[PDB]
RNA sequence: AGGAGUGGAGCCUGCGGCUUAAUUUGACUCAACACGGGAAACCUCACCCGGCCCGGACACGGACAGGAUUGACAGAUUGAUA
RNA sequence: CAGCCACCCGAGAUUGAGCAAUAACAGGUCUGUGAUGCCCUUAGAUGUCCGGGGCUGCACGCGCGCUACACUGACUGGCUCAGCGUGUGCCUACCCUACGCCGGCAGGCGCGGGUAACCCGUUGAACCCCAUUCGUGAUGGGGAUCGGGGAUUGCAAUUAUUC
């Protein structure tokens, strides 16, 4: 009876469905105005997002 | 009510002031009184990530700062003549929100 | 796949709709983004796209934790013949082209 | 319905680097070099400039048909209301990752790491350009790893 | 990955393989020398139940699996 | 000798008691699943317990019950019998007595454990 | 010349060896030891496990066309309402 | 001479940081990655649908740090001054959060305020502004060591983990 028991549980505070949305990451995730992304995509994605260094 | 307000925004200032720049000047091509341009505290969001991708060595830290300049434009006009004037191949980067009550 | 064929024709009719869109990569999502409430269960869509692959005239070109389709002429041509239909369904975007 | 101005730009920009990871692993055998997004009243254009326009466009449109159709089901872009345009990159010798794929698509049909890095210095320093460095690192033979610079005419190296 | 060591109990996972009659019927009879059918089996008023598909009954309990029905006689 | 209580009830008079002053003797546990509600897969297991207790074999503890799930229990219906509870790989066995009331079934299973055993050696000087 | 002074006092993710299978990792000179953006019912899980399911699909050969799933007040108990 | 040290005017006579070379390491990361090299992995699939323990252990060595040892002071409370920010939303309830009733403790419904310098906000704040027992102690420096109870985001607080 999996067809109507199919995800039972709602995991709703967990992020191992809404982790990084890059790829199949974790440990390091930021929410920060919601990017949903890990330090590593970030870092190396930052030109595009519009974040620059001039601090 | 017939005040139209455009609360402009984008990353760049220059371009920003460009786009207020030639607004103006349509809404001077034509007999429409307006306000000057009301510059909005621009969002400086700070993102301060660790470098190295596995803890290991001094710690170093980015510091990523995000500037938004938003400046709004209030005129006394029907929107469609601000519209008109819209039509000028708007600088990319820049977005508008449109606001009429 | 202990899954009905009915419903995979079902999917093919809904590609044919189209020529390519993308998939979710998970295998716990109930529905389709894409058909969303119609029994489409996403690890069935990616086992539909897994065995075209198998067969070899698909691909994909996965991003971002996103299955990117693809569609041959070859593969367009088995599945206007598994539907058991005319070609004449072309995609709707050439007649909103 | 809106949104705050720095999680829209965030939203633009994750867009952007979505379609530039997209674009790339999808059309550098074909020569993708770059992406713009333009707006105009309820419609978006995106211009792709390409080194190899004839194979970024495809026959009849097609592959543009298919590339809107892949597009338009990843990012919320109604059917019908999104076209896609692509510009021949004026010189190679203004982007850096025009020659980076066509390095990747040279040694990837099998060739001498050198040959190929001298090719596209010379054809860098005979398209004006004040400097050119390929860093090449990895195992070019045997099983350790050796990094070899490819340097040509003089480069900035600091500063703003 | 390395070696999870199924050597106790049962390291099958595979599913059931049985062997049977090919010509298995089980919601008619025949040998009966009447071309209708007293009806043994339930009623099923499921829109899913033709003339093909019926539901046998035990001493425990109505089976189902199609609707989730009870025509209960214990 | 010793005199033992549950402050003035037992499990029959808690079983006679409403709720009403039962949240007064309750600790702070298993109060607001009641606002919260009750949720599915959460019907056999008070069935299953309910069934072992009705025949209990003479001179014989109450037959064993395997329980994969930590389920939250309202009422001392349970106190009076035995359980069958999680220890991680078997089924460890349980007498309940008075002190399940005011506690939880969860309570029951304590499960942690050490490396091995040494001390500072050969290897470790400093 | 001098300055919170951490070193000296009971409370920390983790260190190095430390009770009943899992307290486990990567980083021994700062430049590893509040570091891996690290206070963990669950996904904080890299770890004996109790195993709920194939998300083994398919060229070529099958007892080849009667293998199975959606069986939930049940006695059916090792997920009982799979 | 390049320059160094004093002085008057002056807001300012060294404001702080990101960019940082040629060339290289056998320094860490295959446990960051849909970037990857023969061995266990050939479906006997070190999480994968469901998910009920695990880096959540005790004898000690100067590993970043924590509140203090007191009268320049914890302490009834009087008066009143902040700046970067963060903020209702794609399998995102949950974000800040102006009153009536109640409830010391967290919180129930409403009229609304907030995509934003409009809403909290005049961050009335917070350190200090010294009128209270305090006097050299085991009480008030030092909650660091007990058992009960209201309970809001949490099916699942078992090492009252956290109010």
């Amino acid at each position: 009876g999996h067809q109507q028991l199919y995800w039972s549980h709602p995991r709703k505070f967990g992020q191992g469905s809404r982790s990084c949305r890059v790829c199949s990451n974790r440990h390091g995730l930021i929410r920060k105005y919601g990017l949903n992304m890990c330090r590593q995509c970030f870092r190396q994605y930052a030109k595009d997002i519009g974040f620059i260094k001039l601090d | 009510i017939h005040r139209i307000r455009i609360t402009l925004t984008s990353r760049n200032v220059k371009s920003l002031e460009k786009v207020c720049a030639d607004l103006i000047r349509g809404a001077k091509e034509k007999n429409l009184k307006v306000k000057g341009p009301v510059r909005m505290p621009t969002k400086t969001l700070r993102i301060t990530t660790r470098k190295t991708p596995c803890g290991e060595g001094s710690k170093t830290w980015d510091r990523f700062q995000m500037r938004i300049h938003k400046r709004l434009i209030d005129l006394h006009s029907p929107s469609e003549i601000v519209k008109q004037i819209t039509s000028i191949s708007i600088e990319p980067g820049v977005e508008v929100e449109v606001t009429i009550a | 796949m202990l899954m009905p064929k009915k419903n995979r024709i079902a999917i093919y009719e809904l590609l044919f709709k189209e020529g390519v869109m993308v998939a979710k990569k998970d295998v716990h999502m109930p529905k389709h983004p894409e058909l969303a409430d119609k029994n489409v269960p996403n690890l069935h869509v990616m086992k539909a796209m897994q065995s075209l692959k198998s067969r070899g005239y698909v691909k994909e070109q996965f991003a971002w934790r996103h299955f990117y389709w693809y569609l041959t002429n070859e593969g367009i041509q088995y599945l206007r013949d598994y539907l058991h239909l005319p070609p004449e369904i072309v995609p709707a975007t050439l007649r909103r082209s | 319905v809106q949104i705050s101005k720095k999680r829209k730009f965030v939203a633009d920009g994750i867009f952007k680097a979505e379609l530039n990871e997209f674009l790339t692993r999808e059309l550098a055998e074909d020569g993708y070099s770059g992406v713009e997004v333009r707006v105009t009243p309820t419609r978006t254009e995106i211009i792709i400039l390409a080194t190899r326009t004839q194979n970024v466009l495809g026959e009849k449109g097609r592959r543009i048909r298919e590339l809107t159709a892949v597009v338009q089901k990843r990012f919320g872009f109604p059917e019908g209301s999104v076209e896609l345009y692509a510009e021949k990159v004026a010189t190679r010798g203004l982007c850096a990752i025009a020659q980076a794929e066509s390095l990747r698509y040279k040694l990837l049909g099998g060739l001498a790491v050198r040959r190929a890095c001298y090719g596209v210095l010379r054809f860098i320093m005979e398209s004006g350009a004040k400097g050119c460095e390929v860093v090449v690192s990895g195992k070019l033979r045997g099983q350790r790893a050796k990094s070899m610079k490819f340097v040509d005419g003089l480069m900035i190296h600091s500063g703003d | 990955k390395k070696r999870k060591k199924k050597s106790y109990t049962t390291p099958k996972k595979n599913k059931h393989k049985r062997k049977k009659v090919k010509l298995a019927v089980l919601k008619y009879y025949k040998v009966d020398e009447n071309g209708k059918i007293s009806r043994l089996r339930r009623e099923c008023p499921s829109d899913e139940c033709g003339a093909g598909v019926f539901m046998a009954s035990h001493f425990d309990r109505h089976y189902c699996g199609k609707c989730c029905l009870t025509y209960c006689f214990n | 000798f010793r005199k033992f209580t549950y402050r003035g009830v037992d499990l029959d008079q808690l079983l006679d008691m409403s709720y009403e002053q039962l949240m007064q003797l309750y600790s702070a546990r298993q109060r607001r699943r009641l606002n919260r509600g009750l949720r599915r897969k959460q019907h056999s297991l008070l069935k299953r317990l309910r069934k072992a207790k009705k025949e209990a074999p003479p001179m014989e503890k109450p037959e064993v019950v395997k329980t994969h799930l930590r389920d939250m229990i309202i009422l001392p219906e349970m106190v009076g019998s035995m359980v069958g509870v999680y220890n991680g790989k078997t089924f460890n066995q349980v007498e309940i007595k008075p002190e399940m009331i005011g506690h939880y079934l969860g309570e029951f299973s304590i499960t942690y454990k050490p490396v091995k055993h040494g001390r500072p050696g050969i290897g470790a000087t400093h």
